[PDB]
């Protein structure tokens, strides 16, 4: 399997440029059998194609319509990689953005879209960025306790919890965020656990706000009276 | 452009059973000369990118299980499921890749058909370190459910609470079939520090009546 | 690069209807590799010496390979005016390209 990996910052001001990069591994940008896609999808609009580039001697490019003379998609040989520019942003755009490969190997035109790289939220939005405080949900009074952390007041959207460092998954529910009406988001994770277990397992939630370089560690230990 | 409708637009099968769901192009997309139907169908679980299970219609891509299969004429499709998992619930699009542009169909949202199941309720009093930040939330917890609907109402001092509390749900577990629900109620701290009794009324097909859990603030 | 190409030429037609679009590369022995078709920037079809010919997704339904060694575009739009090109990829020879112009009337 080719892996796609894409990196770029998220949150683009109206009227500014959104960069994103997508870096291949295992495969050639200038592959004659491929083409390599960007891919946008969003609750109004579901999933959208953008443009591609491809070699094929030759480079050539296709835009979709609703962006084009704002869009361009270059190849970088020496990287392995090729980007999207996007410019002049509205929160029109506001999406998460995919790139892909098309696997053009029996016609050289046309092909499905078989590996995919793991998606960029892009916000487009005045706001300055802003990371969580994090709370902790303490555990309280059949024999499985519940416990968690509230993820608080953070923007732009995604943050990432884990739990003991990823060593604990099972019973794990991280929540959707909600926007509440300071235009901040807010979100709970929480897990269940033995109740035996709360006087000697430690529970620690690991919050990571990458747009803010935000890391916090929280322990969620029960309360005493 | 080509436009691509599915449908049902959501469908619940019981685990085993089989699954079909339907796509319709509004162009052909079978290309005579080499007499390929350019059709693909894809899986998207939440958290993650589509991912590819067949092509040209009918060819199932490698590693995806053999219960999914496809066919269809040059503009109706469909993709079977033929004994549908629990990890299989997820959004399926079809798409064409005929002409430009490529498109896609709206989705068809596939769950499982489970027993009922009542939501286990646990209520959260704000920590001490948010209220010496000024504010107070609390959180209603209903853990594994089904199926999904349900009604959560917050009362303080029994006074019924409106426009300060919000909520969201996962999406089907991939092990249990369940679905749980978060549900946060957010006052001033001065506002949380003038009332006494905070509760949370859960009403769910699975229970006989509405439960309540609730707390008295600074009380065990 | 002893080789030369004759093209199409000039040629003009009316909205709606079809066109050929033909190139030969005569004066060299030399392998070819694949044909590019071209309208002005966009690529339209490629034939490849091995795999044969194959159209581009924004032509597939009104471009056609033939008659002879060429192409037919068919259901002509006044934007289709401007230049045309068949590239020729060669060994050892290297990259010949040939021009055609096409004007849709009215």
């Amino acid at each position: 399997e080719v892996q796609l990996q894409q990196s770029g910052p998220g949150l683009v001001k109206p009227s500014q440029t959104l960069s994103l990069t997508c870096a291949i591994s295992g495969d050639s940008v200038s592959s004659n059998s491929a083409a390599w896609n960007w891919i946008r999808q969003s609750p109004s609009r579901g999933l959208e194609w953008l443009g591609k580039t491809y070699y094929r001697f030759k480079w050539y490019s296709d835009y979709a319509v609703s962006v084009k003379g704002r869009i361009t998609i270059n190849p970088d040989t020496s990287k392995n990689q090729f980007s999207l520019q996007l410019n002049s942003v509205t929160p029109e755009d506001t999406a998460v953005f995919y790139c892909t490969r098309e696997s053009t190997t029996y016609d050289l035109l046309a092909g499905p879209f078989d590996y995919w790289g793991q998606g960029t939220l892009v916000t487009v939005s005045s706001a300055s960025t802003k990371g969580p405080s994090v709370f902790p949900l303490a555990p309280s009074s059949g024999g499985t306790a519940a416990l968690g952390c509230l993820v608080k007041d953070y923007f732009p959207e995604p943050v990432t919890v884990s739990w003991n460092s990823g060593a604990l998954t099972s019973g794990v529910h991280t929540f959707p965020a909600v926007l509440q009406s300071s235009g901040l988001y807010s979100l709970s994770s929480v897990v269940t656990v033995p109740s035996s277990s709360l006087g000697t397992q430690t529970y620690i939630c690991n919050v990571n706000h990458k747009p803010s370089n935000t890391k916090v560690d929280k322990k969620v230990e029960p309360k005493s009276c | 452009d080509i436009v691509m409708t599915q449908s049902p637009d959501s469908l619940a099968v019981s685990l085993g059973e089989r699954a079909t769901i339907n796509c319709k192009s509004s162009q052909t997309v079978l290309y005579s000369s080499n007499n390929k139907k350019y059709l693909a169908w894809y899986q998207q679980k939440p958290g993650q990118p589509p991912n590819l299970l067949i092509y040209w219609a009918s060819t199932r891509e490698s590693g995806v299980p053999d219960r999914f299969s496809g066919s269809g004429s040059g503009t109706d499709f469909t993709l079977t499921i033929s004994s549908l998992q629990a990890e299989d619930v997820a959004v399926y699009y079809c798409q064409q890749y005929y002409s430009t542009p490529f498109t896609f169909g709206p989705g068809t949202k596939v769950e499982i058909k489970r027993t009922v199941a009542a939501p286990s309720v646990f209520i959260f009093p704000p920590s001490d370190e948010q209220l010496k930040s000024g504010t107070a939330s609390v959180v209603c917890l209903l853990n594994n459910f089904y199926p999904r609907e349900a009604k959560v109402q917050w009362k303080v001092d029994n006074a019924l609470q409106s426009g300060n509390s919000q909520e969201s749900v996962t999406e089907q577990d991939s092990k249990d079939s369940t679905y749980s629900l978060s549900s946060t109620l957010t006052l001033s701290k001065a506002d949380y520090e003038k009332h006494k009794v905070y509760a949370c009324e859960v009403t769910h097909q699975g229970l006989s009546s509405p439960v309540t859990k609730s707390f008295n603030r600074g009380e065990c | 690069m002893t080789g030369t190409i004759e093209t199409t030429g000039n040629i003009s037609a009316e909205k709606g209807g079809s066109i050929i679009l033909q190139c030969h590369l005569s004066s060299t022995t030399a392998q070819v590799t694949q044909v590019n078709w071209e309208q002005q920037d966009q690529l339209l079809a490629i034939c490849n010496a091995d795999l044969g010919w194959h159209i581009s997704p924004s032509f597939k339904d009104r471009v056609a390979p033939g008659p002879g060694l060429g192409l037919t575009l068919q259901s002509l739009t006044v934007n289709d005016t401007g230049e045309y090109f068949c590239i020729y990829h060669t060994y050892p020879d290297g990259t010949y390209t040939g021009r055609i112009f096409l004007e849709v009337l009215e």
